[PDB]
């Protein structure tokens, strides 16, 4: 009865995305140096630079702000 | 000649555990148990 | 043809004449009727050059070659 738990993985492995392979590959290395594999656990952002926008552009949230901040010691 | 029917150490066998690279298929090979 | 070369034959030397018919013939298998080719002991990767091509017209020579050689293991294959 051994067969079927063979066959067990082999259906699983056959459908298993590249993204688990790439992620069993880094867990893999990191068991064989000995780091905790958990802290391992996708970046769907877009992002851009608005060089002096006027004033009546709205600020949207995660927006980050260049600054030119004046010198302490001044 | 029968006719053609119109209808039908110890060495584990698994998969190596380390792949060395990525779309390496799996494939169930002879394996040493240690 | 230079794999196991037996300069004192005079079968394998013959070999070569029939290799010249094939390529006046426009043959791509010249190379066919070598001894050491047609045994198994030598290939040449530049078949895989020939099986990149076919794929234009058989899409499925990769897969199916792949198969034969383990290089993709498809459950019920």
């Amino acid at each position: 009865a051994a067969a079927e738990w063979i066959s067990q993985q082999r259906l699983s492995l056959y459908r298993r995305s590249e993204r688990q392979e790439l992620s069993e590959l880094v867990k893999n290395r990191m068991k064989h140096l000995g780091l905790p594999t958990t802290g391992y656990d996708h970046q769907n952002t877009l992002s851009y630079v608005l060089i002096n926008p006027p004033p009546d552009t709205r600020l949207e949230p995660s927006d980050i702000v260049y600054l030119i901040r004046s010198d302490p010691l001044a | 000649i029968a006719p053609v029917l119109e209808l039908a150490v110890e060495y584990v066998k698994g998969y190596p555990p380390n792949s060395p690279y990525i779309g390496s298929s799996p494939t169930l090979c002879h394996l040493l148990p240690v | 043809r230079f794999m196991q070369f037996r300069a004192k034959d005079s079968y394998s030397l013959a070999l070569s004449k029939l290799e010249k018919r094939e390529r006046e013939n426009g043959s791509n298998l010249a190379f066919m009727f070598r001894l050491p080719f047609a045994a198994g002991r030598v290939f040449s990767i530049s078949m895989l050059d020939t099986l990149l091509y076919q794929s234009f017209v058989k899409d499925y020579m990769i897969t199916i070659t792949r198969l034969l050689l383990g290089l993709d293991t498809t459950p019920g294959s």
